[PDB]
């Protein structure tokens, strides 16, 4: 099956060389492939056809839950427990989504390395740069916040980083 | 001697009075039914039913939801040329630095 | 002998009725925390034509 | 789809199948060993098929079927790497295991727990397959510990033997030091790469550092019994001969070499770790061969030969030749398993006698065993066209033409000569001469199981290196040009060892008796390493465990500081407070003093 | 949480109104039913906890502990059946009542939503344990063990009460959600240092910490089998749960005050493993192994990284199950020969094969054989400690080596060798004992199959 997005999970086109034998001996790999197709592939295909026919008898659907956007901890007032709770939940959902984005990029990198094989150091250098950028951004955002991380702690870290950047820019162009 | 004390009794063997003892009780019927209820309830009910219940617990941790959202965001970001991961979690426009 | 069975095995309903009573008390406690029902920013929703409460 | 991954996973599954059937009347009856042997043979054929598939087009695949758990940004999943190393090592291991299982059917016939023995052998095979096909560090560690504990269980097969129990515990200790190294490597890799899988590890580690590579090297040394952690392998011969033939020499002791082969990109990137690997392998092979040349227990001689071959493999890894090490692994598995089977046949025929000083006349007493052992010793020493020629000769040529340690090269050559020497010792003291066994001759090797198993492992000691070397793609540039005296260096040193060992063995027929030398005592006593290193550290650790931690700290000073001192203080204060005599005059005077103090010093 | 709380308070009258020969059957059956009911708490969310009411809430850290307690009660009932054959009906009912009260207090402690109620229940657990030990222990040292246990716990926990009331007066509330959302940094002053010391020292004495741990061998050796099972598996985890809960308000001072406790915990792992190497008593060996594992959990909690809390939770659950199984095996061997000396009885693999298998499996799980949750937790803790510093790897490696050494040493001593000639009362293993061992061991392998349920809220 191909029930996934090709753009999200890229895969280079597959170039398979044509078989050009130079000997009169038969091919045991070809004979064993024919035997495997006759003995395994056809029965499993028939079983899957029956199962999918049974599935189509009663077809029902499930949905992807959509979450609304809420004001964040920057807009939340101090000691405003309800707004802080909403912002914290939104931040945690965003954190999980970012973790899964990093996972997607790592899967891309692993698949590209395995696919390229012996020439990975050069061919799959585009995935390495994307992974470097994503990893650096993820580290800068959710760096060592500890086991009790929170939206307030992340905001404090971002404010500290912004102050450091502003001071560096001023001392450079001043 | 210092007390009028009973001698230490010899330990009783459950297999002497009942070769088919399961070790639960000295009464044969009570022992058999204790073994049966323990085995049935514990093993069958708890192990099998709780294991399949935990296996088929609904995805309330939103792992699959997070994966789908990540796929959607990655597609939208790389389609429009935007960076996959943002530089900041919050908006510097909304953040007011002290100065 | 049916009375003797009841007179000896009536203690086997205590835990089930306790579980039922605990579920009832949990629902009754949940009904006291409906201050923000259908009022959160994330889950605020117009009620269905045949509906009065989003959750019980 | 593709019959590659399906057939590999099918081989693994059919290996796992008889373990499930161990809860049945098939396990209760006496057909279980034959059932397991048949299953292993079918697995061997079904694994030969993907090997044929690979040798055609070089197909390599990884299967990540089951997702175990996602630790935030790190995903651990059940992944298998069906690459060249896996698809080449699985059929060899299955073939050796099939032969060993038939040999064990013949050998452990009177054992009341032969079914359990075969179950343990199958479990070890499953764990070894998991280790070989593992694609991530966690699964590799699972296989590592599985083979370690299966070795522990099978070494102490006779639970009533204190020597077997202590040998098993010693093996566990050395393998646990190796596991310390392995855990260090895993922790470094996760911390500095956010991955436990080889693909991302290789992608991110363009220049692998000393800490992770030293962790890997320590794990490999612990598993392959290199110098410093070697003595567990010779002591692991307390188990049954099938265990020594299958587990240790053939498939388990090559786990460290295989681990170092799996990280050959990182090994190429680093240099200091390569030098350390080369030096460790050289010293290991030299020391183990030197200990072997003077042993009287045939199983111990074969064990030290296995250790020397492992040292040679480590040397091959240190000169940046990972694939030659794998080829040597395969060929060594073949002929070493055959040699162990022949030694076991000799031992069984002579009523559990494991002394070459009592073996003799077996050249004509046991024809087929003699032929098989001669062929195995010729393959072990590098006969110019046997299985050992296509690995050992290339290894020696690559060591000669390399920018390596001169001392390591010299020790490698001396180790080859000593290999020839101890092969000569085994042959001379076991088969030539006059009988020295008890007069009741019970020699009988006409069992079809034994004959067929040794025959199958015998055809693979002649016609397997040629096929394997001619059916693999060139993964390294050959050394075509070299001086003539360097092209035949291995043959010259082998012949020198043959001649010197034969001369020194012929000198034993003279009616001259002389006391042993310091060198002989050093070599026979295993270099004094087991004595000193098994008596001093153990005594000191077990003494400090009782004198300092248990008695001095826990039972004396930790009790003295908090609970005893407080209790004593409270007891003294209670005595002081309640020691009053109940005299109204005294405590009314105390009342007066209290009244005056309250009136004056309180404002 | 009332759906779980009320059935225990119904176990009490059922136990006291059941027939004399049906108390064990009724208690076991209904404890198993309550455990099955409590299995529903594993359906935790991903962002916030389950807030049932203003008083009780469940989290990904609380749920596995509640399930462990509800599962551990019937096993204690089976062990009590084993060792309380000749007791009178009223005393047996009192023993069952003590076990039920302890389970109820543990459930309420794990599900409490405020620190003061948590403290009240966590101190309320002392009374049933002390009564059980000092009343149904077998040897003279049970009174001393009870005194040591009670006074260590109270000396630890009273400054915690003072600190808790001070914190409530200063901030406004002790509710965990409020003190997490309204958390503010702790300045580096003497007053903050002493408040940190109060809270942490209370939970460390409960944990225990090396140097504050003698009460653990004293109480575990002299307690009956059920008392040892509940002391090692659940009561030791109150300190870990409290530390994982109380450290929210102790930052960033925890980054500065953790050094003495980290050094104590690591050197205590080493020292207690070495002590295990040379122990003449099996129960003492198991107790010191428990001390070492809890020291590792302490290290994880003190380094306080997201990879260390998951390892801490997994290791707590795994150690609880493994220690309970080990204590059950040791109690079976003791009840056969009426002595706790380890070298007294040998050849138990020849005499009892299935018990030898159970011993092998328990000792393999103790030394963290992959892919067991013991190893999962230990490996996560080791990786977090390696990130913290690069010599913790050395300490963890030597600790792991010594752990394997003493586990296999006790296995070989008890099971392998030549059987003692003059011990001729080794009867075949009972179905009750075999079922107890199986019920101890199977959940470990099932949690190995599904490990995400015991990795805490940071998963
Ligand atoms: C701290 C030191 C650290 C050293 C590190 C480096 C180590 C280097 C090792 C070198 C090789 C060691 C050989 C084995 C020594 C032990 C022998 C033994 O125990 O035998 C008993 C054992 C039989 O015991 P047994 O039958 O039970 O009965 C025992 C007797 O009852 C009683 O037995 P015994 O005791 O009467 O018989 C032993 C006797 C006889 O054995 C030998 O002679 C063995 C060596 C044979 C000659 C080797 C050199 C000659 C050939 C090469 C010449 C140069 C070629 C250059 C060109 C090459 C390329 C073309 O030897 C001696 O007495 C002394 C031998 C000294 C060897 C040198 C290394 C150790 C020196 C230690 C210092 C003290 C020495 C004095 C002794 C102690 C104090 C009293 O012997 C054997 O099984 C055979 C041993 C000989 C095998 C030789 C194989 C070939 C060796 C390499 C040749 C060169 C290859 C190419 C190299 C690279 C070229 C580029
Ligand atoms: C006595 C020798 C000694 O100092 O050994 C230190 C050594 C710890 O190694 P370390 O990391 O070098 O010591 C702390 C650093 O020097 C400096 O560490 P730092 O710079 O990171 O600052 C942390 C320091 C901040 O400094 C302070 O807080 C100083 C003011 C302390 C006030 C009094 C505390 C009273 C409660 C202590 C526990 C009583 C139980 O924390 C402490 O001083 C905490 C002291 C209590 C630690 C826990 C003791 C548990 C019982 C041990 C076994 C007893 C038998 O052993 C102990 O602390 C236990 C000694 C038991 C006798
Ligand atoms: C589950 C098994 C739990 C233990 C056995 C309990 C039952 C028992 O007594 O079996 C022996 C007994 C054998 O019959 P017997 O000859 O009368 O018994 C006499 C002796 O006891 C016979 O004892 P034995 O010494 O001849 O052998 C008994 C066996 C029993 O011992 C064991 O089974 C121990 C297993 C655990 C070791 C310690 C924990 C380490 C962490 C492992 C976590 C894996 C979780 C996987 C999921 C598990 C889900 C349940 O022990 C061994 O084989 C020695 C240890 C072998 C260790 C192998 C390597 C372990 C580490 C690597 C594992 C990798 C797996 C994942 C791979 C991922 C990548 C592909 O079995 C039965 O009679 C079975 C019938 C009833 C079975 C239950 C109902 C089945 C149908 C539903
Ligand atoms: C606060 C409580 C202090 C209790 C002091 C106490 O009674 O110590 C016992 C001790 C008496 O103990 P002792 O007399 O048994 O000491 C004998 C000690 N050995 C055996 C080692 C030689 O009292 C004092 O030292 C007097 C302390 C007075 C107050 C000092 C301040
Ligand atoms: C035979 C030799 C056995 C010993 C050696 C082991 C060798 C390997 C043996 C492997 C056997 C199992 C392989 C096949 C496993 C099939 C089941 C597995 O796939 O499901 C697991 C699930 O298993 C259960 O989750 C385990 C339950 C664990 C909890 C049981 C608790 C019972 C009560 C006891 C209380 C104990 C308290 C302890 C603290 C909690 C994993 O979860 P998942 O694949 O995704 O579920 C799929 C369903 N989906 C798709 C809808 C998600
Ligand atoms: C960092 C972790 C620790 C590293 C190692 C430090 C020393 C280890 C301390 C060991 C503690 C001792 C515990 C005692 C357990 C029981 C001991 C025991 O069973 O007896 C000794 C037992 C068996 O005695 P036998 O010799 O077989 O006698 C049989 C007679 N028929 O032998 C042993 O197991 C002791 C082995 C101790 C190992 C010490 C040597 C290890 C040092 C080498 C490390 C260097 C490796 C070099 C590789 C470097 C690669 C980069
Ligand atoms: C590219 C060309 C080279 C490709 C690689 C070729 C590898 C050739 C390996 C051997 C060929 C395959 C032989 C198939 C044997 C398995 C057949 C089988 O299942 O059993 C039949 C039959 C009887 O088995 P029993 O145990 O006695 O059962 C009796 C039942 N009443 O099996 C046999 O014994 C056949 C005899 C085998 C002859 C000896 C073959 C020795 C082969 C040496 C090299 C093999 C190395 C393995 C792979 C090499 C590459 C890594
Ligand atoms: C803190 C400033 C306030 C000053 C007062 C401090 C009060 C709190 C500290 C006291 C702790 C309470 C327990 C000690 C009370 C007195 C105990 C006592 O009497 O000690 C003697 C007592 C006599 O026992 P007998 O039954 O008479 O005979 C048998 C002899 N084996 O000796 C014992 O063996 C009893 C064991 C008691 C030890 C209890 C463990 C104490 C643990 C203290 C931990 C640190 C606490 C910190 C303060
Ligand atoms: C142990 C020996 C040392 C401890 C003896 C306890 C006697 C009290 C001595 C320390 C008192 C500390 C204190 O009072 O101040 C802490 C502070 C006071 O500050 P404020 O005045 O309110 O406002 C700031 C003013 N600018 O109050 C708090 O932080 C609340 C918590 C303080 C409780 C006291 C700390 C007790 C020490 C804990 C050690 C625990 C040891 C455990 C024993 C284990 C035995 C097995």
């Amino acid at each position: 099956p191909d029930s996934w997005d090709k753009d999200v999970y890229p895969e280079p086109p597959r170039r398979t060389p044509a078989p050009a034998p130079q000997t009169s001996l038969p091919n045991p790999v070809t004979y064993l492939t024919k035997i495997f197709d006759l003995l395994v592939d056809r029965p499993v295909t028939l079983a899957r056809e029956f199962i999918e026919q049974q599935h189509a008898k009663n077809r029902y659907y499930y949905y992807h839950r959509e979450f609304r956007r809420v004001p964040d901890i920057t807009e939340c007032e101090e000691k405003d427990i309800l707004c802080m709770f909403e912002a914290e939940m939104q931040w945690r959902r965003d954190y999980k989504v970012d973790q899964e984005i990093v996972n997607i990029i790592q899967e891309r990198l692993k698949a590209c390395q395995q696919r390229e094989g012996e020439s990975y150091r050069q061919n799959c250098a585009k995935e390495l740069e994307q992974f470097t950028q994503v990893s650096k951004a993820f580290q800068d955002r959710y760096s060592d916040l500890g086991a009790h991380y929170s939206a307030r702690k992340c905001l404090a870290k971002q404010k500290q980083r912004m102050l450091a950047e502003r001071k560096a820019a001023k001392e450079a162009a001043a | 001697i210092r007390l009028q004390e009973d001698p230490d009794p010899e330990d009783e063997n459950l297999y002497e009075k009942n070769p088919d003892s399961h070790g639960y009780d000295k009464d044969p019927i009570v022992d058999l039914w204790n073994m049966r209820v323990v085995f049935f309830f514990g093993f069958s009910i708890v192990l099998v039913l709780g294991s399949t219940f935990v296996a088929y617990l609904p995805d309330y941790r939103m792992q699959e939801w997070a994966r789908r959202e990540a796929e959607r965001l990655v597609k939208y970001r790389e389609a429009n040329g935007l960076p996959l991961m943002e530089s900041n979690c919050f908006d510097p426009n909304k953040i007011q630095l002290p100065e | 002998n049916v009375l003797q069975i009841v007179r000896d095995h009536w203690v086997h309903i205590l835990v089930p009725v306790g579980f039922v009573f605990g579920c009832y008390l949990d629902r009754r406690s949940d009904e006291k925390l409906t201050a923000f029902r259908n009022k959160s920013l994330l889950f605020k929703r117009e009620l269905r034509p045949n509906e009065e409460v989003t959750w019980k | 789809m593709n019959p590659f991954a399906s057939l590999t996973l099918t081989t693994l599954t059919i290996l796992t199948i008889p373990i499930m059937m161990s809860n049945s009347n098939i396990y209760k009856t006496n057909l279980y060993p034959n059932y397991v042997k048949t299953t292993v043979s079918y697995a061997f054929t079904l694994s030969l098929v993907p090997l044929l598939m690979f040798m055609h087009t070089g197909q390599e695949m990884i299967i990540s079927n089951w997702h175990w758990m996602t630790l935030q940004t790190v995903e651990l999943s059940l992944s298998f790497k069906m690459d060249y190393f896996s698809v080449m090592f699985i059929p060899v291991a299955l073939f050796v295991t099939w032969s060993i299982m038939e040999f064990s059917m013949w050998y452990m016939h009177s054992d009341p727990f032969i079914n359990r023995f075969f179950k343990y052998l199958l479990l070890f095979l499953i764990t070894m397959m998991i280790l070989v096909t593992a694609n991530n560090l966690f699964q590799l560690f699972i296989g590592w510990e599985g083979v370690g504990i299966m070795s522990f269980l099978l070494i102490g097969w006779w639970h009533g033997r204190t020597d077997a129990n202590t040998a098993a515990l010693q093996a566990i200790l050395y393998n646990r030091i190796g596991d310390i190294g392995f855990v260090l490597s895993m922790a470094w890799f996760l911390t500095h790469s956010n991955a436990w899988d080889l693909q991302q590890i290789f992608m991110l580690n363009n220049e692998c550092p000393n800490m992770p590579l030293i962790g890997l090297l320590l794990a490999a040394a612990g598993k392959s019994a290199q110098f410093g952690l070697h003595p567990w392998l010779p002591s692991a011969m307390e188990g049954p001969t099938p265990v020594s033939a299958l587990l240790h020499s053939s498939t388990m002791v090559v786990a460290g070499v295989f681990l170092l082969i799996r990280f050959y990109p990182l090994m190429e990137t680093n240099k200091l770790v390569q030098t350390m690997t080369l030096c460790l392998g050289a010293i290991t092979t030299l020391f183990t061969a030197l200990c072997a040349i003077t042993q009287n227990d045939i199983k111990k001689i074969v064990a030290f030969s296995t250790s020397s071959q492992l040292g040679l493999m480590m040397v091959t890894i240190g000169i940046n030749q990972p694939h030659l090490a794998f080829l040597h692994i395969c060929m060594h598995a073949f002929f070493k398993a055959m040699l162990f089977m022949c030694s076991g046949s000799i031992i069984h025929s002579l009523n559990d006698e494991q002394d070459i000083r009592k073996m003799g006349g077996l050249y004509k007493a046991m024809p087929f065993t003699t032929t098989a052992l001669i062929i195995g010793s010729l393959a072990l020493t590098g006969m110019p066209y046997l299985t050992g020629f296509y690995s050992k000769d290339l290894i020696i040529e690559a060591v000669n033409m390399s920018y390596t340690n001169a001392w390591a090269l010299l020790m490698t050559l001396i180790a080859t000569s000593l290999t020839a020497a101890y092969s000569t010792r085994i042959i001379f003291f076991a088969f030539l001469g006059k009988p020295r066994f008890p007069p009741l001759v019970l020699i009988n090797e006409n069992n079809p199981l034994l004959i067929n198993s040794i025959k199958r492992l015998l055809i693979g000691s002649i016609f397997a290196g040629f096929i394997i070397s001619n059916n693999i793609p060139p993964m390294t540039v050959p050394n075509t040009t070299m001086p003539l005296y360097m092209k035949m260096t291995a043959l010259i040193v082998t012949i020198m060892g043959f001649m010197l060992a034969l001369e020194l063995n012929n000198t034993t027929y003279y009616l001259k008796f002389k006391y042993p030398s310091q060198t002989y005592k050093f070599s026979n006593m295993l270099g004094y390493y087991p004595s000193i290193m098994h008596r001093l550290p153990t005594y000191h650790n077990l003494s400090m465990s009782q004198k300092s931690a248990s008695s001095l700290l826990d039972l004396i000073w930790l009790e003295t500081i908090l609970p005893k001192t407080t209790s004593f203080i409270q007891m003294k204060m209670s005595i002081m407070v309640s020691n009053q005599k109940g005299l109204i005059k005294l405590y009314f005077l105390s009342f007066l003093i209290t009244i005056m103090i309250s009136m004056t010093l309180f404002n | 949480m009332l759906k779980i709380i009320i059935p225990t308070t119904m176990l009490l009258p059922m136990t006291w109104m059941s027939k004399h020969n049906m108390i064990w059957i009724n208690a076991t059956v209904h404890s198993l039913l309550i455990s099955l009911i409590s299995l529903s708490l594993l359906n935790q969310l991903g962002e916030n906890s389950l807030n049932f009411s203003l008083t009780f809430f469940s989290d990904s850290l609380s749920a596995p502990l509640l399930v462990l307690t509800t599962w551990l009660l019937p096993l204690m009932l089976m062990a009590s059946q084993s060792h309380l054959s000749k007791e009178t009906t009223t005393r047996k009912k009192l023993y069952i009542t003590m076990l039920i009260l302890l389970q109820l207090f543990l459930i309420m402690t794990f599900t409490a939503t405020e620190l003061i109620l948590f403290y009240i229940l966590f101190e309320a657990t002392l009374v049933p344990t002390l009564i059980i030990i000092t009343r149904w222990g077998n040897q003279t040292e049970r009174l001393n063990a009870g005194l040591y246990f009670l006074f260590y716990t109270l000396a630890g926990s009273l400054p915690l009460l003072v600190a808790l009331v001070y914190i409530q007066n200063t901030t406004g509330s002790l509710n965990f959600l409020i003190i997490h959302y309204w958390s503010h940094p702790l300045s580096n002053s003497w007053s903050n240092i002493f408040m940190w010391l109060a809270c942490i020292m209370a939970f460390m004495v409960k944990m225990p910490l090396y140097g504050l741990h003698l009460w653990l061998p004293k109480a575990h050796v002299e307690a009956p089998i059920a008392g040892s099972m509940v002391l090692a598996a659940v009561l030791l985890k109150l300190g870990g749960y409290g530390m994982m809960r109380i450290t929210t308000i102790l930052n960033p001072l925890t980054n500065y005050m953790a050094y003495p406790f980290l050094m104590l915990s690591m050197w205590g792992m080493i020292m207690t493993s070495s002590i295990c190497l040379r122990q003449t008593d099996l129960k003492s060996l198991i107790a010191y192994s428990s001390v070492s594992h809890m020291a590792l959990v302490i290290v994880a909690i003190m380094i306080q990284t997201p990879w260390s809390f998951m390892g801490a939770t997994a290791l707590m659950i795994a150690h609880g199950l493994t220690s309970s199984m080990l204590f059950c095996l040791a109690n079976t061997n003791y009840e056969r020969v009426h002595s706790r000396t380890m070298i007294l009885a040998r050849g138990l693999q020849t005499l009892l094969p299935l018990m030898a298998t159970w011993w092998l499996v328990a000792s393999l799980t103790n030394l963290a054989l992959p892919p067991s949750i013991n190893l999962i937790g230990e490996l996560f803790i080791i990786t977090a400690s390696f990130s913290w510093s690069n010599i913790t790897i050395i300490l963890m490696g030597m600790n792991m080596m010594i752990t394997a050494l003493y586990s296999l040493y006790m296995l070989i001593t008890t099971q392998r060798g030549k059987y003692t000639h003059h011990i001729n009362n080794i009867k075949p293993s009972f179905t009750r004992e075999n079922a107890l061992m199986a019920l101890h061991i199977l959940p470990l392998l099932l949690l190995t199959l599904n490990p995400k349920m015991i990795l805490g809220p940071l998963y």
